[PDB]
């Protein structure tokens, strides 16, 4: 049993026609201080898989080397690793969810939520959340923290049930998630200008984007404020 | 602990009072009278908090006593009970509420009716043909459930009641060193000897 | 994250913009610069509640104090915050800088911490995002600066204090107090984070 | 709760 | 989920119609927004008691001053009595408001909290609901909109709420206050959530229920003759 | 400190018929004022024509169904791929459940199939493993709006024959299935109007001497 | 300084009347004539505004005055006693009805608060 | 320790087609020890019908302060209070306890004597008003009145139908709650009649 | 409410079949009582799970017994397994009040009370009122030690009712159970609703209800 | 809570033990025996903790036992106080202890001696002429200093016993139903029916 | 209690 | 859990 | 106060000199600057207890890692300090700096905060003195200083950590880290003070 | 405890 210390925010996703799509800022907060500005918190596991992990940091660095180390010992004995007995998503993420509630249940959890986006053999999206108490569940939409609030209301509007994902095109999806990241960045004490996107589509495979950031923002509407109320200079 | 019962039959009202006072593991007094005659047919039986119990008994009893010689006229025990309810129900919100548990024994002269009131510490008040407060109370609730009726006579009254004492010194595990018994009937408020 | 610097033709006044319920942003466009004269204003830190209640009675005493005897000085000014937040220490989480321009005075600033002790200095910083811009505060900051030289080391000693404290975000606001008269600046986001 |  | 929206010529204000007790729906259609005055409304979230019961005692107070005043309340006088009278109390009376209207000065649009901080805005949201609302402000607010385009925006951040909220539930009620026009008071402005019809009647047979004794009630006073 | 335990919501219910069985659940899963899945499954086909569900926290729930199913396979490794009756699937579940009795998982558990004679069985478990055979049992957040509305209209409850002024109780009746669904429905379309975990979906298992086969229903989403 | 005239300046004289009260009424036989007429549908009160300059706006004092909604008054004698009476009539039908019962008060009882507020002016110290 | 839920008992509502149905249970308990199943739970202050769950000791607080206001009401009124206005009295009067309130769950019925309209409302005990136009529920079984009173209702149900429908949503609420039961009664409230029936219930 | 006592005509074994989760009934249709071997009953009371585990688990010890030794179990032995048992958990918060009832040529007509502190008494009559644990039956008063089999029986069968009545946690059915030489018979379960109407008719009893 | 009662007379040890087993304000039986035969001269009465009394009896009377069939041999009243101290010394710094306390009452044949010992749930033991366990114990403590004599007889022990135990019923405030007797003298352990 |  |  | 800075021709690590115990200064010229291997330093912060144990460990791991396959990595040492940090983070209160120069990788710090997470950074700040440099810091630290630039940054940093921290105090300690070797550069109040 |  602990407290995080180092700690990132929300991890946002969503399924579209083709694949899914998941983001996260590069901040590492220590409390209230912004202390780190450039930290990945979306982890490639081969060509099919982002692990998006929340929470404590140093919990993310060990989970980031269990899975450099899944991909090590899968590549072991089996001439088949880059082709029909390459991890799946469905694999990497019941591995977690195994050590994340067995570290509950020892009552030294690895504190953290975690969102695995992929696409499988078959070309099925994947997309399940997992968190410290070994709480899991799927949906068209996921996020972690703020993002459950804030973000989960603006992709259930592109997709509310699962018919609606075949209608729904990586622009529109893309396009969702980054207007999703520019809420988060308003309305989070804890959220970063900077993130990272990645798309994993059963067509084009994975694209990888690092260095964006919340552009188009609203501010012009602030200079017309004055006092809280009776103050009109 | 303190038991305190109250049997209304036909024609009377039978208040069994235990007469024990004990603080911690010390017996005070082994010949205690749990009561205070309100008015000549209202009986008040008490038990609770030390101090509380007779200071709350006693301010009543000098507040019935009062109407009783300001109107040269006896309360009804229904109009005695809802006084004393009130005043419980005034302490529970008080700086230092009275806990203080009591069974009004009655016979209303106008309705020539024995009536039984149950009120606790906050205030609560029901009518009922058999009453008590405390660890006893269940198991003579159980008892009389069985053995009562209306049209029982104030002998017969008398014998379950000596039946739920007998069965209470068996059954409880503290010694409350036998109990005191009081009859209200038209006749007044006598103390049976023989118990 | 509150700043007020004196320079030559007087003070200048600096805030964020954010206000916080725990991580939630609840206005990203807050106005911490209150009026409580025409050239006497305050920056705001600790509760929205009490700081507001504060600047509010503030207003009242010093209107009523511009009715009888005219302009206040910004020392009379902040002796008024002072006794309030003193005398009230016990139910206050206030941390308010006074920031005023008299002709005779010229540009005066004093802070009063939770405590409710005043203390007059050339510049003052307060907030949570104060605590990261102390060390830079101290070796850019000369008496007598110009106005644009004066608004730099705001604009530029805000957007760090925005940059580390997660409580401090959204537009910088001043507020330039001269002979002049009183001049309203906004920074956005776009501007002062390249810096 | 509100509350630089 | 209560949101106000300035627009153009004057503001809005709406909310959704649940009230909980716990985990369970007590009312599954309340109305939480509130009459101040004939064009000062304000919605209110926290303590159900405690937003009718100070929005009703300042309404009250701003009726008797508009009476002594000869003049129109003002909303920055019952936003002044709301915010004074919150903060006496030290949030102990949970009421968290947000405080709309126009008046002679224009169209105004505040947020009170319990504590008694106010604040100005052009799009507020308060209550449970207030995160699923401001992420839809957040991403269609624009300077000058119309009356249409507010209601619009309004009833779709409280539909926000009801979708992914579980305290926010039910209908949409919506407020317009319109400069030089009567306040229009939209109750049940949508209707979402209406139940389907049950696969059965459980109107059940008459003589179903075993009855112990029957008598007539005396509602009626002592009669003459 | 940290704290090992959630709350997921939902709300399950078994109903027993003469030759069939249903097991029934919302499709919602919450965490306290947030929805996390619209159409997230808590009914499970466990094989040999069991159906389970373990409704409260979702993680010890999810462990409870993995463990059982896997006591299963294990049954019919151990012993010639022999049939799991319900009854001996109920004892086995009772000992899952107490193995953790001094770390409980926070689930109530229902399990439906059908008896060795061929008839419809419910067994309905605490947190702790005790358990008991019913016609009726609703569990989670919801049981108390539902469980009342099921003695009343299932076993037919404070119900007598007109005329007789409570002198002979209501016949109890074996219900169809096509009448059991109508009751299941109708009581978590009720929950769902009055309790704010229960909502989106609706997915009813019935088991028969064929087989299992799955209903889904939708339920209002606020 | 306290208010030391704790004693009634209203008493009975030996023939039973009530100096001040008298007095009172005479103070309103001086003042400007009003009148009110019930109909079946409705009830009109009227008063001459009787201005003290033409360079006075008659228009910014009103004798007739809203107590309620459905409630008007007019009176005759003096101007300032009416003005303080209409403010107490107007805030009695809030805290003693409308605070208690969420409606206005009935003509009769409004009548019986504003009574009660006059009778106590005839008695108190 | 929980005040509300120390004596126990239940309170339910419902409209009907130009009606009114108010029930109780009648148990009065020190929580699990039973004392008296004569405790009723409804009162009336002419034709407005108030029932009262909760700490019992406020119950008959509440019913003898209610019984003086309606009183003085009618003195100075000359007319009994009409359900809409006793429904603004009790919250009034519960309000004025903000910080220091009645454990109690009131509940008004009643038909409106000029306008015929039925009307029910409930309170919280701080005095919120909810005002539903199906049915009310309070008390210890509440959750249970609730899954009854929500599968069992159907609008515009005739005197005689509404009175099955209201006596089996307390009945079976009643048996699934430890601190409820001990006998019922169902009062079916028309314009100028009120019948009072006694249920027969299991006694444990 | 549990209630085991001794007489003449053997041992009366009779409880209530309610479980309550707090202030929420349950079930109104639980099996209180164990049936372990021909000649032993078990009563539960204390944590449904508890008795129901550790009582069965009993079941099993005593079979173990008979198979090693080619004879019953005394009752002195079956109960002190239990209690052995549960004084290992002690402090880990068990929570068990069980009467073991049985006949055996050795001891005759035997009531061991076992509980989750450890305790372990035998005696002629054993009671679980409420929370509470009694040497004395509900009522008493009826109690002699020459009764009738089906008078007995009665006792049983009214004392769950007196307790099933005023407390709130009891109630449901009546279970009914005569160990004897040669095995217990189970005598039905009897609905508390339709059992206390019947039972105020024809004693007269109850006089404070009504109906 | 439990009496336990020893005097050490000329020739013999007597031990009073309370009949009554209570948990809470239950009486769970009114006939308890709270002694255990640890050899056919040496008796030892126990109170306190529910199962850990009897657990704790039954332990020690099985190691006492084994030691006799061993040997041949009885060991000692000291001996067996001895080890019965040093068995609840262990328990004391143990996970859970044991909550007994224990009387010793033997007769040695070697020394034609009764002995009597007092040991608590500590392990600390004394040799006395009479001691007790719990809230009697200060009483039948002065009691026993003014009426107790060394060359006291049987009988004129159990009067004395008789006279202590009447009074507990008075003074104490809890019915503990009675006592049982025992005498351990040269002949061995009997039990005495008339008290 | 009651509290959107 | 369930607890006569 | 303890930082590291990358410079273009190696590391330097600076620190003050004072050691707290409460209010009281233990030690005033502290070594905070504690060598892991010959061109391989860290910065302690936190307990000095914890620092101490962890910085004795790593030293011992490092020698025998050189033992067996010659000179370690820095990135190698700081994955030693992170796995002590990490794996006994419920027992631990340490905030370690690792600073080293490699001929390969040449200059690189990385900082290990409480949690035992890793942070490689151009350059690192850390101790309770640092909150009030980090604005300065930010301002004034540019990529490939020199030697003379670096040490004033430095020297400038700590001087105001110093200056506002009452924890931090005595003489800024640093360690130049270049190809040339290990060199040692001690500040005293009297120059730094005075920047 | 000694504790920069
Ligand atoms: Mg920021």
């Amino acid at each position: 049993t602990q407290q995080p210390i180092v700690t990132g925010t929300s991890v946002i996703s969503m399924k579209y026609d083709n694949g899914v799509i998941i983001a996260a800022d590069n901040l590492g907060s220590y409390g209230s201080l912004l202390r780190f500005n450039g930290v990945e918190r979306l982890i490639p596991v081969g060509d099919n898989t982002v692990v998006g992990i929340s929470g404590d940091i140093s919990d993310m660095q060990h989970i980031e080397r269990l899975l450099k180390d899944l991909v090590t010992e899968n590549a072991y004995d089996n001439p088949l690793a880059d082709a029909e007995e390459a991890l799946e998503p469905s694999y990497i993420f019941e591995y977690l969810a195994t050590v994340m509630y067995q570290r509950r249940s020892k009552m030294n959890p690895l504190w953290n939520a975690i969102i695995v986006a992929g696409v499988q053999s078959n070309g099925d999206q994947f997309l399940r959340y997992v968190n410290l108490l070994g709480v899991t569940y799927s949906s068209p939409t996921l996020a972690t923290g703020f993002g459950a609030h804030m973000a989960n209301p603006l992709l259930r509007k592109v997709v509310d049930r699962e018919s609606d994902i075949p209608k729904t095109t990586v622009q529109v999806a893309e396009e969702a998630i980054v207007n999703a990241m520019r809420v988060l960045y308003y309305r989070d004490a804890r959220s970063s200008r900077n993130f990272s996107l990645a798309i994993i589509d059963k067509n084009t495979g994975l694209t990888f984007k690092k260095n964006l950031q919340v552009e188009n923002m609203k501010w012009d509407f602030a200079k017309d404020i004055k006092g809280y109320g009776t103050q009109k200079i | 602990m303190d038991i305190i019962l109250g049997i209304r039959v036909q024609d009377s009202v039978i208040l069994a009072s235990s007469k024990a006072v004990t603080r911690g593991i010390s017996v005070l007094k082994d010949s205690d009278d749990k009561t205070r005659q309100l008015s000549p047919h209202t009986l008040m039986s008490f038990a609770g908090e030390a101090g509380d119990t007779v200071q709350f008994a006693e301010y009543i009893q000098a507040n019935i006593q009062l109407y009783s010689i300001r109107e040269d006229y006896e309360l009804s025990p229904q109009a005695v009970s809802s006084f004393v309810r009130q005043e419980l129900a005034k302490s529970i919100r008080s700086r230092r509420p009275y806990q203080v548990n009591v069974l009004i024994g009655g016979y209303d002269k106008k309705k020539n009716k024995p009536e039984l009131y149950q009120i606790d510490y906050l205030g609560t008040k029901v009518e009922l043909p058999y009453g008590a407060h405390g660890y006893s109370g269940f198991y003579t609730f159980s008892l009389l459930d069985h053995h009562y009726r209306p049209d029982m006579t104030t002998e017969e009254g008398l014998d379950l009641l000596k039946l739920c004492v007998q069965e209470l010194e068996k059954r409880m595990p503290m010694d409350f060193k036998g109990v005191i018994v009081k009859i209200v009937d038209k006749d007044g408020i006598r103390q049976v000897d023989d118990f | 994250s509150i700043m007020a610097v004196t320079f030559k033709d007087g003070v200048i006044l600096g805030a964020d913009s954010r206000t916080t319920t725990g991580a939630y942003i609840a206005n990203r466009v807050t106005d911490k610069l209150t009026r409580v004269h025409d050239k006497i204003w305050c920056c705001r830190s600790g509760s929205a509640a009490d700081t507001q209640a504060i600047a509010d009675i503030v207003q009242y005493h010093l209107e009523l104090y511009t009715s009888q005897y005219g302009t206040p000085s910004t020392e009379t000014a902040a002796s008024v915050f002072k006794e309030l937040c003193y005398e009230n220490k016990d139910n206050l989480t206030a941390g308010i800088i006074v920031a005023g321009y008299d002709d005779k005075n010229k540009g005066e600033v004093y802070t009063i911490p939770l405590g409710g002790s005043v203390h007059k200095l050339p510049y003052a910083i307060a907030g949570s995002g104060s605590t990261f811009i102390y060390g830079y505060c101290d070796k850019n900051f000369r008496e007598n600066m110009s106005k644009e030289e004066t608004v730099d080391f705001i604009k530029h000693s805000l957007s760090q204090a925005i940059k580390w404290d997660g409580s401090s975000g959204g537009v910088i606001r001043m507020v330039v107090l001269t002979a002049a008269g009183v001049e309203r600046l906004i920074f956005y986001p776009d501007e002062y984070e390249q810096l | 709760x509100a509350y630089x | 989920t209560i949101v106000g929206v300035k627009f153009n010529n004057g503001v809005v204000i709406a909310a959704d119609t649940r009230s909980t007790q716990g985990p369970i729906v007590a009312d599954k259609n309340c109305a939480k927004l509130h009459r101040i005055s004939p064009k000062i409304w304000c919605a209110g979230a926290g303590t159900a008691a405690d937003t009718e019961a100070v929005t009703q005692l300042i309404g009250s107070n701003i009726e008797l001053h508009s009476l002594y005043t000869s003049r129109e309340p003002r909303v920055v006088s019952a936003l002044q009595m709301l915010k004074q009278h919150l903060f006496k109390y030290q949030g102990h009376i949970g009421a968290y408001l947000i405080v709309a209207g126009v008046d002679p000065t224009g169209s105004h649009l505040f947020s009170i909290h319990a504590h008694g901080s106010t604040d100005v805005g052009y799009y507020l949201s308060l209550g449970s609901g207030s995160l699923a609302a401001m992420a839809v402000l957040e991403s269609h607010w624009k300077q000058d909109l119309t009356k249409e385009e507010a209601i619009k925006l309004a009833s779709d951040a409280i539909q926000a709420g009801i979708w992914n909220d579980l305290g926010s539930g039910s209908n949409v009620d919506v407020c317009v206050m319109e400069i030089g026009k009567d306040a229009e008071y939209l109750r049940n402005y949508l209707t979402p959530n209406v139940r389907e019809e049950k696969q059965k009647s459980y109107k059940f047979p008459r003589g179903t229920t075993a009855v112990l004794k029957e008598s007539i009630v005396n509602i009626c006073d002592i009669q003459e003759e | 400190q940290f704290n090992p335990y959630g709350d997921n919501g939902g709300t399950i219910l078994g109903i027993a018929g003469e030759d069939f069985a249903v097991l029934a659940g919302d499709t919602r899963n919450i965490t306290d004022y947030s929805i996390n899945s619209r159409y997230e499954p808590k009914v499970f086909d466990c094989g040999d024509n069991i159906v389970m569900s373990a409704n409260g926290f979702a993680a010890d729930g999810d462990a409870l169904v993995k463990r059982f199913k896997n006591s299963v396979k294990w049954y019919h490794f151990d012993h010639n791929d022999k049939k799991l009756s319900i009854n001996s699937a109920a004892r086995n579940i009772q000992h899952l459940l107490y193995g953790k009795r001094f770390f409980p998982y926070y689930v109530h558990t229902i399990i439906a199939g059908l008896d060795e004679d061929g008839k419809g069985a419910v067994y309905s478990f605490d947190p702790v493993g005790s358990y008991e055979r019913e016609q009726c049992r609703a569990g989670g957040a919801a049981a108390s709006l539902i469980m009342p509305f099921l003695d009343n209209q299932v076993n037919f409850k404070n119900q007598y024959e007109p005329g007789t002024n409570g002198k002979v109780k209501k016949p109890l009746k074996y219900l169809s299935v096509e009448e059991v669904i109508k009751l299941v429905r109708d009581s978590f379309t009720s929950a769902t109007e009055r309790h704010i975990q229960v909502g989106d979906g609706l997915e009813i298992l019935i088991v028969t001497k064929d087989g299992v086969r799955k209903e889904f229903y939708e339920l209002k989403r606020d | 300084m306290t208010d030391r005239y704790s004693f009634s300046l209203t008493t009975f004289s030996p023939s039973g009347k009530l100096g001040q009260i008298d007095y009172a009424l005479t103070a309103v036989k001086q003042g400007v004539t009003s009148l009110g007429i019930k109909a079946t549908n409705g009830v009109v009160i009227a008063t001459e505004k009787k201005s003290s300059s033409p360079l006075a706006m008659s228009e910014t004092l009103s004798k007739v005055s809203l107590l309620t909604p459905d409630i008007g008054a007019v009176y005759s004698g003096m101007g300032p006693d009416y003005r303080v009476l209409v403010d107490k009539s107007r805030k009695v039908a809030h805290t003693s009805y409308k605070r208690i019962y969420g409606e206005y008060p009935p003509t009769k009882l409004l009548v019986s608060e504003v009574a009660k507020i006059m009778q106590e002016a005839t008695q108190s110290g | 320790s929980d005040p509300s839920s120390i004596n126990g008992g239940i309170v339910v509502a419902m409209t009907g087609k130009d009606c009114v149905a108010i029930a109780c249970d009648l148990r009065l308990g020190s929580q699990s020890l039973g004392v008296s199943n004569k405790f009723e739970k409804i009162f009336h202050y002419g034709h407005v019908f108030l029932g009262i769950t909760g700490l019992a000791t406020d119950v008959t607080t509440l019913n003898e302060m209610f019984r003086y206001k309606t009183n003085l009401y009618k003195l100075k009124e000359e007319r009994a209070i009409e359900p809409e206005t006793f429904t603004q009295l009790v919250s009034s009067s519960l309000y004025e306890r903000r910080f220091g309130p009645y454990f109690v769950g009131p509940v008004v019925a009643g038909i409106n004597s000029k306008s015929g309209k039925p009307f029910i409302a409930g309170f919280d005990l701080i005095g919120c008003i909810d005002e539903a136009k199906d049915f009310i529920v309070s008390g210890t079984a509440s959750d249970q009145l609730f899954g009854m009173c929500e599968s069992l209702y159907e609008p515009n149900l005739e005197p005689e139908d509404l009175f099955e429908t209201i006596s089996q949503a307390l009945l079976n609420a009643a048996d699934r709650d430890a601190l409820s039961g001990w006998g019922a009664v169902v009062y079916i409230i028309k314009k100028d009649e009120v019948v009072k029936r006694y249920l027969k219930m299991r006694q444990d | 409410t549990t209630l085991a006592f001794r007489f003449q005509g053997g041992i009366i074994v009779a409880v209530d079949s309610r479980a309550t989760a707090g202030n929420w009934v349950a079930s109104q249709t639980v099996k209180k009582v164990i049936e372990i071997n021909p000649f032993l009953l078990g009563t539960m009371a204390g944590g449904a799970a508890d008795c129901q585990f550790w009582e069965t688990w009993l079941g099993s010890q005593c079979r173990l017994h008979e198979l090693r030794e080619k004879e019953r179990i005394s009752v002195a032995a079956a109960s002190k397994i239990l209690s052995n048992l549960v004084y290992q958990y002690k402090g880990a918060g068990l929570s068990m009040g069980t009467m073991i009832c049985g006949y055996t040529r050795k001891e005759g007509p035997t009531i061991y009370y076992v509980d989750s502190d450890g305790t372990r008494l035998k005696g002629d009559i054993f009671c679980v009122v409420s929370g509470q644990t009694f040497a004395y039956g509900v009522l008493d008063s009826n109690y002699k030690w020459d009764l009738s089999v089906e008078d007995a029986l009665y006792l049983g069968k009214r004392s769950i009712l007196a307790a099933a009545h005023r407390d709130a946690y009891s109630g449901g059915s009546v279970n009914l159970y005569h160990v004897t030489e040669d095995g217990w018979i189970y005598h039905g379960n009897h609905d508390v609703g339709e059992l206390f109407w019947k039972v105020k008719e024809e004693e007269g009893s109850f006089n404070n209800v009504i109906g």
